[PDB]
Order: structure tokens, then sequence, then C-alpha cells
């Protein structure tokens, strides 16, 4: 078995890198169209399996073809015309295999859905009566740039499902999705510095004025950790080729001179229908009363909050903890 | 090409297996008679047109999936049952095919 | 069907014999086989080279030599000589299926 | 809470803390689109962090939530300290934070991170700078992050945060006591980025625990 | 700012928050104070959260319906506007109430950590039945400005039509390739497909309607003999037609005295069967919400 395995492996290697493979179409026997669909199926299955092994298939017959697989019998190859392809194959030393030999070669070289599962799929995803390939109506399909945060098992909701029309994204300055525009002066890199620029002269003056205040503060910062992280303790600093705020200032002078309430996962069809009909004309959420309030001081003076306050049977655990923490 | 109904074909398969597999024990003796093949044989010699199927017999198959499929969607599955019965009678009593 | 089956015509005339659906289908299969199989004495497929180059110039003309088809499949040569319109209508689809094997988008433009 | 003149810290705000104790069907190709009406539920996560610090497992609402949100958050604080930008992650919503992780690590990297969690993420279009993120890592990203704010010139004059620019410049390009300060700062400053990549691992099981973080060669002198 | 549904003064967010606060914080002692009944207030029943325990027992029993007293909305301070919005615009405010009832059903086990599964509750479609919407003014004293308002009526049932199937989903099948589609009804109109949806089969007028595969709902028509509290001079009693739907079918028998609260509706009636020509004078009926 080991010698057979290695022989099959190194022949796999040779038939990979030096074999041109061609398939036959014509038939020698009159046979039915419904059986011809079987012939088409077996040809397609052997094609995809041989693609699965990774061999590249050329559509046209040629002199560089090595092995020919034909539907017509191996017996008849002697008694045919010169113009036939099998005579050309045996003249040019090509190996010819029938489906018996080829299927034996493929096998030698290597669940039912059940009715209950079909009815269970019927309950969730509707009928299986239609064409599976065609786009079903009550499911949206992406035609625009999107992000689709879903799950493989599809037991939980397609979590964040959002695409954009090209009219929404037209602007290069405001974009719905974050872009890395970096920025300057300690600001977040995603928002950036859209409102104002740090290259202006006046901005440089205010930044330099704050820098003047920051020198004295930064001196102890440098001196504490120059050699030791701990307080186990005049300063040396690395020169830099790149520019500075003070050199730019000098250049400018040279130029001059909520918890929220939890809600249901699924919404209603009438609720979604009402979104198309809408036009135009301190605050928080109390989890003890589980209500939103316009102002906290109005929520303090309310019958439910005051009735919750006078009750002590819901802070009992707290009470026990208080008692324990009293005699620690 | 027409699109096939996978659940419909499997209902047809389950029904045509039910028509040839189901059996009960005899009351007088205890023999195992398959009552629907006997029904087809009875129709064969009197040229009857209607096959009578008890629903409790159909409910015993599987955990009840086939009977529930027939109950809820009888209109959808009725031609599939008809062609399944056609296949069973073709396999057993072909003389009912012609008339 | 077979070439020997096409040698014997069931119909009295050639015009309704080719028009028959099964005969037209097997004629289309034989013509597709003629385009796929045929090769010269050098060994290169002349029809594959022709299809590749007509795809290269984006031209819709296929030059099929009648002598090659006569020495390959003579009954199709007699059928094409005697009823040219019906044979060429099928062989147009044959050539389009042959050039579909290389260029999927070629059917979109031409 | 950290005090400079004593150099020590303390932690408060355990008010949001808690303790934890523990295929293919034909048709319905949902991988290309969502249903118009939703009937299935959304998984009830433990989403309780602050904006910009929420772990990527928390972003994807993992049912079995581990201990390792905190270590990625301390990694985020480390990257903000090294990056010299304070509000580095800001999230308008959850998906905004997902795209924020996308624009640094890459679409492919987060698809592999999503694969182990059981959900697949696809992004179509979405023009940005680095199509596959940064395959080298966080070095070049924080490199041009400092390059922008340096060449603009609003950055302060202190060489406390100029050693990183020189450091990162020689990696991307490639007094004796001055050379000593050189080699020491070079060595442990390479080490902090090195330990940062393991501090930013997507898979929690591959992500090392804080005890392993203590025994790294980077923290040698405190031991 | 804040969005308002066109033709109304109703905000989904504002009505949702107000009704959620009402359901979380209502006590029947508010109804006692509103009806000027101070001496009848008792500690054990009035001071208990009414709709909290009603939604709890709604969860235990599998009930999907909440019977809401509209006078209780007047009892609460924040929903006194909402009461009017329930009377003027039942069609969307009832939907808002159903959605926030579903939210409350989710919240009562999310916050309190019950052992009930969320899948069964969020699969269920909870709907509300407002009742006691106001004074029982007569049918013949109503006006066309009262169309699509909540109305409360007295009556005696004289007869009821059999169960009528009204068609909600339509099932179309291709004749040549047997490809089928299902289309939902949209405001009483079903769009039949002109072309087959298949990419391979696009034959025109190949879609036929299969009447037994398409899904239906229950609709019943009850003739109600009204007994108004006030009868004008020489008013002779009449019969109204009231339409009940789904669960309410066959809940009223011939000869019972009932309290119908519903929606005042008007439709145009075709003059001839063959023609689509409608009559300018409209036919009025009551779309029934709750029966007492
Ligand atoms: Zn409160
Ligand atoms: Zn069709």
């Amino acid at each position: 078995p080991k010698e057979l395995l290695e022989w099959q492996t190194n022949w796999k290697k040779i038939m990979k890198r030096d074999s041109r493979i061609y398939f036959d179409i014509t038939d020698d026997v009159e046979m039915n169209t419904y059986n011809k669909s079987k012939m088409d199926k077996r040809r397609d299955l052997l094609k995809r399996g041989f693609l699965t092994l990774g061999a590249q298939i050329t559509q046209f017959f040629d002199t560089t073809v090595t092995i020919v697989i034909t539907r017509r019998s191996v017996e008849n190859i002697y008694l045919l015309k010169d113009t036939d392809i099998l005579s050309r194959a045996k003249k040019n030393y090509m190996k010819v295999w029938s489906y018996e030999k080829a299927a034996r070669f493929l096998k030698n070289l290597d669940a039912a859905p059940t009715l209950s599962n079909l009815l269970h799929n019927e309950k969730l995803y509707g009928p299986t009566d239609r064409d599976p390939r065609t786009k079903r109506d009550d499911i949206h399909y992406f035609k625009y740039p999107h992000v689709y945060l879903y799950d493989l098992w599809q037991t939980w909701a397609p979590i964040i499902t959002l695409e954009w029309k090209p009219q929404e994204l037209t602007n290069l300055d405001e974009l719905p999705y974050p872009i890395l525009k970096i920025g300057s002066f300690g600001r977040c890199p995603f928002i950036g510095d859209r409102n104002y620029d740090e290259s202006s002269y006046k901005r440089v003056v205010k930044r330099y004025s704050r820098d003047k205040a920051n020198k004295k503060y930064a001196l102890q910062l440098r001196a504490l950790f120059q050699y030791h992280a701990d307080t186990l303790l005049n300063l040396i600093f690395i020169p830099h080729t790149c520019n500075d705020s003070t050199k730019s200032f000098k250049k400018w002078m040279q130029e001059k001179a909520g918890l929220g309430p939890t809600r249901a996962s699924v919404m209603s069809k009438n609720m979604k229908s009402l979104s198309r009909l809408m036009v135009d004309r301190n605050s928080g959420y109390c989890e003890n009363c589980r209500v939103k309030y316009e102002s906290l001081e109005q929520h303090i003076v309310s019958e439910k909050h005051l009735s919750f306050a006078e009750n002590d049977l819901n802070f009992e655990a707290i009470d026990s903890l208080i008692e324990n923490l009293r005699f620690q | 090409k027409k699109v096939d109904d996978v659940t419909g074909e499997k209902v047809r398969e389950a029904f045509e297996q039910f028509l040839e597999d189901f059996s009960v024990q005899s009351t007088d003796t205890g023999e195992v008679e398959k009552v629907y093949r006997a029904q087809i044989e009875f129709m064969k010699i009197y040229d009857l047109n209607t096959i009578y199927i008890d629903y409790q017999h159909l409910s015993m198959r599987e955990n009840g999936a086939l009977a529930m499929a027939i109950s809820e969607q009888y209109y959808r599955f009725l031609p599939f049952l008809q062609k399944g019965l056609r296949r069973v009678v073709r396999k057993y009593a072909p003389e009912l095919l012609n008339t | 069907l077979t070439l020997e089956s096409l040698s014997n015509v069931k119909a009295n005339s050639y015009s309704e014999w080719i028009t028959q659906p099964n005969v037209s289908r097997t004629i289309a299969r034989e013509l597709k086989s003629f385009l796929l199989e045929y090769t010269d004495e050098t060994g290169r497929s002349v029809y594959g080279a022709r299809i590749r180059t007509l795809g290269e110039m984006n031209s819709e003309s296929l030059e099929v030599n009648y002598r090659h088809l006569a020495e390959s499949k003579a009954i199709l040569a007699l059928f094409l000589a005697k009823c040219p319109e019906e044979m060429l209508k099928i062989f147009d689809l044959v050539a389009m299926e042959a050039t579909e094997l290389h260029y999927p988008d070629y059917a979109r433009i031409h | 809470l950290f005090n400079l003149e004593l150099g020590r810290g303390v932690l408060v705000d355990f008010g949001l803390a808690e303790a934890q104790m523990d295929n293919n069907v034909n048709g319905v190709d949902l991988t290309k689109g969502y249903p118009k009406n939703e009937t299935r539920r959304i998984k009830r996560a433990n989403r309780a962090g602050t904006r910009g610090f929420r772990a990527p497992e928390v972003l994807m609402k993992c049912g079995a939530q581990s201990t390792k949100i905190d270590i990625w958050s301390v990694g985020v604080i480390l990257l903000s300290l090294l990056g010299r930008r304070f509000p580095m992650f800001q999230s308008l919503d959850d998906a905004d934070s997902l795209l924020e992780l996308c624009t640094i690590f890459g679409w492919k990297e987060l698809r592999k991170c999503a694969a182990l969690h059981g959900l697949g993420f696809e992004a179509s279009g979405l023009i940005w700078d680095k199509p596959n993120g940064y395959s080298n890592g966080l070095k070049e990203f924080v490199y041009d992050l400092l390059n922008k704010e340096c060449t603009i010139g609003t950055f302060p004059e202190y060489s406390v945060a100029f050693e990183t620019f020189g450091f990162l410049q020689q990696e991307l390009h490639d007094a004796y006591e001055l050379k000593k300060y050189q080699e020491e700062i070079w060595s442990d400053h390479y080490w902090c980025f090195q330990v940062l990549e393991q501090c930013f691992e997507m898979d929690p099981q591959k992500r090392s625990s804080a005890e392993d973080l203590l025994k790294t060669p980077f923290f040698n002198e405190l031991n | 700012p804040l969005r308002i549904i066109w033709g109304t003064n109703v905000s989904i967010q504002e009505c949702t928050t107000n009704f959620r606060n009402f359901l979380m914080s209502f006590k029947y002692k508010f109804r006692k104070i509103l009806d000027e009944r101070e001496e009848f207030i008792n500690n054990t029943t009035d001071e208990e959260l009414y709709y909290i325990k009603q939604l709890n027992e709604m969860r235990e029993l599998g009930t999907s319906n909440l019977n809401l007293d509209a006078r209780n909305l007047l009892a609460y301070k924040q929903t006194e506007d909402l009461y009017h919005q329930l009377l003027n615009y039942p069609q969307e405010v009832i939907s808002i109430m159903d959605q926030t009832i579903k939210d409350c059903m989710v919240s009562l086990i999310v916050d309190n950590n019950l052992d009930y599964d969320l899948d069964e509750i969020e699969t269920k479609f909870y709907k509300v039945r407002p009742y006691n919407v106001g004074s029982c003014k007569g049918m013949r004293e109503l006006n066309p400005n009262d169309i699509d308002k909540l109305i409360n009526l007295k009556g005696l049932v004289l007869r009821s039509t059999p169960v009528i199937p009204d068609m909600k989903v339509a099932f179309f099948k291709c004749n040549v390739c047997d490809h089928t589609m299902a289309v939902e009804i949209d405001r009483g109109v079903i769009q039949e497909p002109a072309r087959c949806e298949r990419i391979d089969c696009n034959e025109p007028n190949s879609m036929s309607l299969i009447h037994n595969r398409c899904s239906f709902a229950d609709k019943q028509v009850i003739k109600l003999q009204e007994t108004p509290d006030f009868v004008p001079d020489g008013q002779t009693p009449h019969s109204i037609s009231l339409c009940v739907y789904d669960e309410l079918v066959d809940s009223c028998r011939a000869g019972d005295r009932i309290e119908v609260t519903g929606t005042f509706r008007s439709i145009p009636i075709r003059a001839n069967s063959r023609q689509r020509v409608l009559k300018s004078l409209y036919k009025t009926y009551v779309d029934v919400v709750h029966v007492k």
C-alpha cells in the first residue's frame, strides 16, 4: 500500500505539471436526450472534480494534448478513419481512457434533509416552492457600498446593516464612516482639524503663549524620569532635525521683520410604515422607577420615587452590608 | 426548466413508502398484513377509483411530520400524493393505469 | 445520434430533415465537435487560432474552409452544399458556442 | 489616579464591574442582504463600557465574555501615551467603532478575528488609505500620525516626545553618556512597541494574560 | 428637533416615552382621585402598580392583549395629551402602544432577570384594546370630521354575517416554469406581477393567482341596533354595520347588549359591479377595537 501510495503521488505530480488533457463530445451510439442529460452531468462532474485537483483545462484539441478521455469505446479505435481523433491520438502516442477507466482512476486516486427539517425551514423562511437562485422579494440586496454586521448561523439578527447611496457620500469632508485624516494639537485623528488650521500665525502665537507656561511644568516631568522610573534619584535631550513651534514662530517673526430604557429587538411593520410620514414641527433615565424624566428635580418629587424612598425592604442587602461595615 | 418542490418530492416519497410499508397485526390470528397493498389489490379486481386512508395510520409514521404536512397543506401536496399513488399502483397493479 | 444515422434521411427532402429538432441538435453537436477537434499536419488547431485571432480583432467573421469539413465529416459538407441557409443558421450558434469557450463577454458586444 | 511626585497609582470605579464564572441550507443566501422585516432577536450583550475603550469582543457582543476587556483597554491607554493623542478612539455608535478598528488593522484582519467568533464581516467599497491595513503593524501608523502633527508644527518643544520621532524615523528609514542614553532608550523603547503588538492581539485566547505581561523582558528593571 | 406625522400632531418618540412612563407608573388610586372618590382609596389594591402586574399575568398566561381604560390616561398627568391623541388618531397611536407594550414585555424580564425566554415574547405580536373612550354620543349626531376617531357605542346585536376571508398575502404562480411569488397587501391593493420574476423565465402575463395557496384573515360584519343614552326629538332607531377582525370574530352573538369601542370609518361604494365608478356619498361603519 505504501509503494502504491508513493507511485500514485509521484504520478499525480507528473500529470499535474506535464499533462495536457482534452475531453471528447461526439458519440457512436444512438441514445436518448434524457440520457444525454446524464452524459452532460457526468462530463460536468468529472470536469469540476478534475478542476478540484487543480489541473487547468483547455477547450481545444491540440498536438500538445497528452491524455484523451472519450465516450466512444476503446475497442473501436483500430477500425476508424484516419481523419478521426483516435487515430491521431494513437499516432501521436496519446493515452486514451473511457469513463470506466477514468472513473476507476478517479476513485482509485481519490446527508438526507428529512421531512421535519424541511417543514422547520418552511416555518421560518417560507416556501421552498420557488426558484432558489432568484432574488427573493422580502429580503434586501446590496447595490451600494455597505457594511453588514451579521452572523453565520443567522439565529441572531443581522446586527448592523447599513449601506450608503452615492449622493450621501458625495462630500469628501463629511463622511458617515470614519477616515484617518490624523490632525494636530492633541485632537482625535478621526474628526481631525476641520474647523481651524494650526498653520495660521495667530494660532501659532496662542500656542507659543501656552508653551511658555508649559516650560516650567515640563522641566520636573523630564527631570523625575530621566534615568529611573522610580524616585531613586542636569538633563540631556536628543537633538532633532524636524521643525518646531518656536522655529516656526521665529520664521513668522522673520516674515514680519445615560443608561436608557431597554426595548424590543424587532419592530412592527406599521411602525416602519410610519417613518415615511414624519415631518418637522438635566434629562435622563431613572432605573429605580424605570422611567425617563425631563428634569431630575421633578423626578425627585413624584409619587413613585417618594414611595420607593420610604420603602426599606428593597435595600435589605444594603442594610446587611451597612451593619457589617459598622463593626469591621 | 420547471422548478421542483423539494419538500413536495419528499412528501411524495414518504407517502409512497407509507403505501407499501404500513402494516397491522391481525386480530384473529396475529399475522402481519400490509393494509394498503391489500387495498390496491382489492381495487384491482373491482376496478375501483377511490382509495381510503385512515388518518390515524398516517399519524403513526415518523414523529407525525408527514401527517401534519398533509393536514396543513393538503391543497399544495394533493397532486404529489396523486402521483405517488400513481407510482405505487404502477409498481404493484399496472392494470389500473390504462382505464 | 450518429453520422451514419445522418447518412440515411427519414424525410423525403433535405429541407425538412435538417429542420427536425433532434437532427438539428445532433448537427449542432457534430459541428461543435468539428470546430473543437480539427487540427492541421503541423499539429496546431487552426480553428482555435482563428477564433482567438477574431476575438483579438473583435471581428464577427469566421473563415471555415470547406475542404477541411469535407475531409472530416462529408455528410455535413453535402448538407451545407444542398441546404445552405438551414445549415448556416445552426452553424452560427455553433460558432458562438465555440467562441464562448474563451470569451464570455463576446456575446455581449457582438 | 496617579501622583507624579510620588509616582504611584490607584484604581476606583468598580461600579460597572462584575464577576464571571463560565450547517448549509439551499437557498436563503443571507450573506448578500438582510430581510426587509426582522423577526429574529438581537443578542443581549453586556455592553457597559465607555466610548472608545470597549473591547472588540464587546463590540461583537460575545455571549461568553472573558476577563480580557481590561487588558486591551490598558493597551489602548499605552497606545494613546505613545501616540501622544488623548481621545484617540471616539465612537458615535458601535459600528463607528468597528470601522475605527478597520481603518488601522485592516478589513482582512478583522474578518479573521470575526471568524473565530462565528460571524463574518464584509465591506464593499469603503475607500480609505491602506486597503489591507498595516501589515507591518502599529509602527508606521503612529509614525505618520506623529509626522502630520510634526510637519504642521503645532507640537510643543519638549524633547520628551521627540525621542519617539527619531526612533520611528530610523526604523522606517532602515558625549559617550549621550550614546549610553541612546542605547538604553533605543532598547526599551523598541521593547514597548514590541510588547504593544502582543498587547493588541485580536484573539483573547492568543492574547496573553497580565501575569504574562509582567514577566516580559520589557519590565525587567521594576523586578 | 422633533418629528411629527403629517396630518397629525403625534410623535412616535414622545408618545412612546409617555405611554411607557404611564405603564410603569400607574396606580388605580389616580383613577380614584380623578373620579372624585377619595374615601374609597385602599392601601392593598390602589397603591399597587396596576399595569405592571397586569403585564406580568399577561406574561404568565400567554395573553397577548392589554385592555386599556382611556379614563386612566386622563388620571395620569403626563398622558392627558396622549388621551386626546388616542381619540383623534387611533390608527398610529394604537400601533405606538402595541410597540411599547412589546418593549415593556421585554424590559420586565431583561431588567428583573426572569427565566422566560425572550424568543417567545418577541415572536408574539402584542396589541392593545382601548375602551371607555368618552361619552356615548349617537351615530347620527356624528359628523364627517369624526372620521377615523375612537367612538364608544351602546347596542344590541341583531345578526352577523358568516366568516369572510379577507386576503392578506397573495400567491402567484408561473404557468410555464412554476415559479411562485408572494406579495403582501398594501392598503387594500395587491400588485399582480406583469412579468415572471425569474431570470431564465421572463414570459409576460404568465403569472396566475392561486386562490387556495394565498393566506387569508377573518372578517365578520355584525348588524348592531344602537340604543343611545340621548335620543333627539322624533329620532327613530337605526342599525349600524360594524366590522370585527381576527380574534374578535364570532365573539358577539345575536341578541346581546354590548359596548363597542372602535374606529369611525367611511368608504366609497361602487355604483355597479362591472364598473369601477364610485359614489360621492360615503358609507359609514365602525372598525371595532374592543367589545365589552
Ligand atoms: Zn426614580
Ligand atoms: Zn416563469
